[PDB]
């Protein structure tokens, strides 16, 4: 296989060599030369995204790592992964290029913070206040529904195999 | 804007390309060329490598007609929300809050769209709203009076009576308002006069 | 043989209806899922590992590997985008008044708890605790679990929001503007949607209260105090994790080859049949995958409905009051409160039940001086002796008199009338 060999604290009974997960997947082994029992984990492996605004606008990108703890690779550990090349920004703003577990990024360089969900507002709850509109606004929206397909027709037999 | 049936339309097109682009893998054969096949081998290993591109031909056919069959159920959901938006947003006035748009809703209309269709919905929106100090029903005379479609709001010094949705005090008399009980079990009942129309009448 | 239910004969007849002189506040649970596990499969990964030569005999397939990846890719944005439909509804966050009065009614189980550093209401607590080296193993193939956009406090944090727009301020801020109203007179506002005058709400405001607090009680107690409460979700959660096993699993599988070890392949075997026995293993991994991408892309489909429909019902329930029958419990329908759950939204909803009903002899119109009278909002009953005009939906008798009554014709053409009289003011 390939993995680290980390110390392991599982008491191996004398007869057993290996160690399987619930999965069937080994996650020990024992050492035939000194009899210790180490903890198989196999190496670091990780989803490389590329968050980048659009070329029109930049040619600035940052690089997450999925799953990746930062130490293991404007470096900032998410819980997402680590990201490099995006500076941690305390503000909240609307989310624009979606990291994940609540981390967001946007273009300015570019930043990520912790999205906001929206503006704060408190409404003034009183036992005995109504609040009463005095006027309206006539609102058009779009909503935009797909109804149909396109219709394909295959022809089995020439495209399997031709003439 | 029209990102949703232009996504439509990029993926079906994607989706007959990646069935095109898997006529150019050899799928584990010597050629991905039947006719290069035929001219090249005796029919024993022919039909070996014949089989090979039958199958993973016939998996990739597979594989798109079961997505075209899982867009088609999708597609067949938006189809049937279309519809019942043109039924009730449409060709009538909903009463379903967000269904015809964000807004109390008024009227829709439709329009066609490349392999869709847009809805314009038309939403009554309150706006510019003012407080006033409410109270569930009036004390008079030892009745309590509770409004008939409205709610007694109170500017500071007089009580009125008003539709919910907008501005419009009235006085409050015996024609809008109705009477039951007496001021000692609701909570939170004010004291104000009740006017009589008949009053006037009879007085002079 | 299996009771379809027990048996009850109403009793009809032409002239005698049943008015309901009580009611039940009940509050009901609705568990629907949102969204799932978001998962990621490095193809390469998972069907070869480190092995070069079973990559370079893997590229022969096309492009298997850019489908799969582009449909979980698809499926991972898909419940955010579920996610955000149910919960981000509106944009604008929503807070309680610090004083917690709203007439009587108690909200403590349902709104959020300070002391708690998750700032979850009890109910959402307990719908956390209640909903549950598996997860090494599935990140060590080549798998990988992807962290939802939104975190369970930002959610906690949106139904908060809503909790508290639809207890200040009603239906106000789901159509506009929050407009601040006191409880008892949204609550009657309520009523009179269900056809229910304000006066009795008003009258019995403290009887109503206790049941509804008695009701969100029982609702505690019941999630607590069942296991089968929460299955939905768990479900969701099980076959997630099984398919996951089920797909590492297919790992140790020969699939018709000698062993399902590549790299004992290599080392054992030449080239010639080397290859042979890699591209079973290739085929049958590769159909392993293709499967649990297509079962997983089914299930994104009943998940997405599942979260249309509770996106449907937050907006109609929660942020409205809904004549649509059991849309939104089961009753009249009075109002909703939604509560996060993993991976979905369970919805308390607080209906209107008639009880107590009471026999009184009906009639269609009364006959007074030659004209027929019909009731403007209400239903004609006599108690034996005296004709009263009454709501439907509450035993409440007034005389009748031509406040609330209305002519139209003479007495010889409805079939039914009877005779009284209608008092004049
Ligand atoms: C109704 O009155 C309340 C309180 O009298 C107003 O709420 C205040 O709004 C201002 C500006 O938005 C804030 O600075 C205060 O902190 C609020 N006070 C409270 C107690 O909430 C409310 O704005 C008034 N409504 C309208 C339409 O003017
Ligand atoms: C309600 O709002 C409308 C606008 O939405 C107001 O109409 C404006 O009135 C001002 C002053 O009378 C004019 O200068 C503008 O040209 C009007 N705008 C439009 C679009 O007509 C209206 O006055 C408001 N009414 C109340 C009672 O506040
Ligand atoms: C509340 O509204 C009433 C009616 O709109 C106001 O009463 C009138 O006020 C005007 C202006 O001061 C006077 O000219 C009228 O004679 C008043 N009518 C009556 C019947 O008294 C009242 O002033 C308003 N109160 C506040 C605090 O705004
Ligand atoms: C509303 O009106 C009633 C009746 O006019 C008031 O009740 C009276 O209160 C005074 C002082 O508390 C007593 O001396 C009388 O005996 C009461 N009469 C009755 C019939 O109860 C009541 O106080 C008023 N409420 C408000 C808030 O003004
Ligand atoms: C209304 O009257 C009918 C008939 O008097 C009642 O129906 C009877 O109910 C009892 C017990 O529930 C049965 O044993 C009888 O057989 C029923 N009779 C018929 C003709 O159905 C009915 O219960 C009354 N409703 C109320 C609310 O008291
Ligand atoms: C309607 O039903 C409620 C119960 O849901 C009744 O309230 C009970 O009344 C009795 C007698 O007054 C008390 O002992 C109970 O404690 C009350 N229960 C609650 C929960 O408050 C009410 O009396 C009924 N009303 C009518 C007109 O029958
Ligand atoms: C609202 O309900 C909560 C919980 O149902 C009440 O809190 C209880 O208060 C009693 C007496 O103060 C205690 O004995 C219980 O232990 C409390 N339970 C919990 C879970 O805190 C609360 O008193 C009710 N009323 C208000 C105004 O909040
Ligand atoms: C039907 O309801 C009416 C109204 O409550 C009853 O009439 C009253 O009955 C009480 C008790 O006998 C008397 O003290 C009142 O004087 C009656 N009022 C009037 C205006 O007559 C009537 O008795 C009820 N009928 C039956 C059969 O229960
Ligand atoms: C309801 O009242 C009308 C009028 O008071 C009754 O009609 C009368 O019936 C008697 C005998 O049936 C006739 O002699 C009169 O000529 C009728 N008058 C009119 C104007 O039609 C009617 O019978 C009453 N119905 C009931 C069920 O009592
Ligand atoms: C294994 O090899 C080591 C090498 O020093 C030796 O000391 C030991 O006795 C051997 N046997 C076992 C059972 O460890
Ligand atoms: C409303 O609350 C205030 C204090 O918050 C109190 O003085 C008043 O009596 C209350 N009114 C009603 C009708 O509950
Ligand atoms: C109701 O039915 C009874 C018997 O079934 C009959 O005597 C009476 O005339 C009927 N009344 C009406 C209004 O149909």
């Amino acid at each position: 296989g390939t993995g680290v060999l980390t110390e392991s604290n599982k008491k191996f009974l004398p007869f057993q060599q290996f160690g399987r997960d619930i999965a069937d997947t080994t996650d020990a082994v024992r050492d035939p030369q000194t009899l210790e029992i180490l903890d198989i984990t196999p190496c670091s492996f990780g989803g490389v995204s590329v968050i980048t605004p659009g070329t029109n606008t930049s040619n600035q990108v940052a690089v997450l790592y999925q799953g990746v703890n930062c130490t293991e690779v404007n470096v900032f550990q998410t819980r997402a992964g680590c990201l490099i090349g995006a500076e941690y920004v305390n503000n909240s703003y609307e989310c624009d290029i979606p990291i994940g577990a609540g981390i967001c990024a946007s273009y300015q360089s570019i930043i990520a913070y912790t999205m906001s969900l929206g503006a704060e507002n408190s409404v003034a709850y009183s036992n005995n206040s109504i609040a009463i509109p005095t006027n309206f606004t006539i609102s058009v929206t779009t909503e935009i529904l797909p109804v149909s397909m396109t219709k394909t027709s295959v022809d089995c037999t020439m495209y399997i195999c031709g003439d | 804007a029209l990102g949703k049936l232009q996504d439509v339309v990029n993926h079906n097109a994607q989706a007959l390309n990646t069935l095109v682009k898997q006529l150019s893998s050899k799928f584990g054969a010597i050629s991905s060329v039947l006719n290069d096949i035929l001219s090249r081998l005796d029919p024993p290993e022919a039909e070996v490598q014949i089989d090979r591109l039958i199958t993973g031909r016939l998996q990739s056919l597979q594989t798109y007609v079961t997505q075209q069959l899982i867009r088609a159920a999708e597609i067949r959901a938006s189809a049937n929300l279309a519809a019942t938006k043109m039924s009730e947003c449409v060709l009538g006035q909903s009463k379903r809050v967000d269904f015809c748009g964000k807004g109390y809703h008024l009227m829709s209309f439709p329009q066609s769209a490349p392999h869709g269709v847009v809805f314009l919905h038309v939403t009554y929106v309150p706006a510019q709203e003012k407080n006033f100090t409410t109270a569930p029903a009036i004390c008079h005379d030892g009745k309590a009076h509770f409004p008939r479609e409205g709610v007694f709001v109170s500017n500071g010094t007089h009580w009125f009576v008003t539709q919910r949705n907008f501005y419009e005090p009235q006085i409050i008399t015996t024609d809008n308002t109705f009477v039951s009980g007496n001021c000692d079990v609701v909570i939170g009942i004010v004291n104000n006069t009740v006017y009589d129309p008949l009053q006037p009448e009879l007085d002079s | 043989t299996m009771s379809l239910g027990a048996e009850n004969s109403v009793a009809y007849s032409n002239n005698s209806i049943a008015i309901p002189t009580n009611f039940t506040i009940s509050v009901t649970t609705e568990i629907l899922p949102v969204s799932m596990t978001k998962t990621s499969v490095d193809c390469t990964m998972y069907i070869c590992g480190d092995s070069t030569e079973c990559s370079n005999l893997l590229l022969q397939y096309g492009s298997f590997c850019t489908q799969l990846k582009r449909a979980l890719t698809g499926i991972a944005v898909e419940q955010d985008k579920n996610t955000q439909e149910v919960f981000a509804q509106v944009k604008q966050i929503y807070k309680t008044p610090p004083i917690k009065y709203f007439g009587g009614f108690n909200f403590s189980q349902i709104l959020p708890d300070p002391s708690k550093p998750s700032k979850r209401s009890p109910i959402e607590d307990l719908l956390f605790n209640k909903v549950t080296d598996l997860i090494c193993a599935q990140k060590f193939n080549g798998l990988t679990v992807l962290p939802p956009l939104l975190t369970d406090e930002m959610i906690a944090q949106y139904t908060s929001a809503l909790l508290a727009g639809t207890i200040t301020s009603g239906w106000t801020f789901g159509a506009g503007p929050a407009l601040q109203i006191p409880f008892p007179m949204q609550m009657a506002y309520r009523f009179n949607g269900i056809g229910v005058t304000q006066n009795v709400l008003y009258e019995n405001q403290k009887l109503i209260a206790n049941q509804f607090n008695s009701a969100i009680g029982k609702i505690q107690d019941s999630l607590s105090s069942t296991p089968s409460a929460l299955g939905k979700l768990q479900d969701v959660v099980n076959h997630n994790a099984q398919a996951l096993n089920t797909l590492v699993k297919q790992l140790s599988s020969k699939f018709g080859a000698i062993s399902s070890v590549l790299n004992d392949i290599l080392s054992r075997l030449d080239p010639p049949e080397a290859e042979v026995q890699i591209d079973r293993l290739i085929t049958g991994r590769l159909q392993s995958l293709q499967t649990y991408v297509t079962q997983q892309l089914i299930r994104a489909a009943e998940i997405r409905a599942s979260a249309n429909l509770a996106a449907t019902k937050m907006s109609e329930c929660v942020l409205g009051q809904s004549k649509r029958v059991d849309f939104c419990g089961k009753g009249y329908h009075l109002m909703s409160f939604p509560q996060s759950a993993p991976h979905g939204v369970v919805f308390l909803h607080v209906t209107y039940v008639p009880a107590q009903e009471k026999n009184f002899t009906t009639a269609p119109a009364i006959c007074h001086d030659g004209k027929a009278h019909f009731p403007r909002e209400g239903v004609f009953v006599s108690n034996g002796t005296h004709w009263f005009v009454t709501q439907r939906n509450f035993y409440e008798p007034q005389i009748i008199t031509t406040d609330n009554t209305f002519v139209s014709g003479n007495c010889d053409v409805v079939i039914g009338i009877v005779n009284n009289t209608v008092y004049d003011p």
